């Protein structure tokens, strides 16, 4: 947690479908945006911190 | 693996975006329609509707 | 129904899911109680349920 | 020496021009765009914001 992973994503076409295919998640908790529509809307700045 | 709940570890990942703020380069496999001009139609220009 | 442990918050007016668009839709001014409780005792086999 | 009925146009026209840029302002919201807003989230919040 002190050195947590932050990894970029940039010039990709991401299928968010797939993280409710399989989910072991059992927090999904979204703040400023709804999840079933991310399929919908266009990013950057997509950082994912483990 | 012994103890219960609340102290358990979890695996946690944050997901962070912008919004609209810059050209974006990531989103869903929405496929693209046909440009049409001096037609009035609702659009989504990269998530902008 | 019986449903997963992670998918109880989708059974809400307005929520995200698989079952919430393809199963069970409620509507945006539903009024009422949502009840979930595990069924591990009941609805679950060691074979497989 | 014609500055009253200039005037009269210079408050009218810069009530309308506020009125205007009061469309930009947030107001404690996400957004002060109201598409972003519906693309953007559930309807549930979509109704606070």
């Amino acid at each position: 947690v002190y050195a947590w992973n932050r990894k970029r994503i940039s010039n990709c076409v991401a299928d968010y479908s797939v993280l409710y295919n399989f989910a072991p998640f059992f927090a999904f908790k979204c703040y400023g945006v709804s999840p079933t529509k991310l399929n919908d809307l266009c990013f950057t700045n997509v950082y994912a911190d483990s | 693996p012994t103890y219960g709940v609340g102290h358990q570890p979890y695996r946690v990942v944050v997901l962070s975006f912008e919004l609209l703020h810059a050209p974006a380069t990531v989103c869903g496999p929405k496929k693209s329609t046909n440009l049409v001009k001096n037609k009035c139609v609702n659009f989504n220009f990269n998530g902008l509707t | 129904f019986v449903i997963r442990g992670n998918e109880v918050s989708q059974i809400a007016p307005g929520q995200t899911g698989n079952i919430a668009d393809y199963n069970y839709k409620l509507p945006d001014d539903f009024t009422g109680c949502v009840i979930a409780w595990n069924s591990n005792k009941l609805d679950s086999k060691v074979g497989g349920n | 020496a014609l500055g009253k009925l200039q005037d009269v146009v210079n408050h009218n026209a810069q009530a309308l021009n506020t009125l205007v840029k009061q469309l930009s302002s947030k107001f404690g919201a996400i957004s002060s765009v109201l598409n972003d807003i519906l693309s953007r989230l559930d309807p549930p919040e979509a109704e606070v914001q």
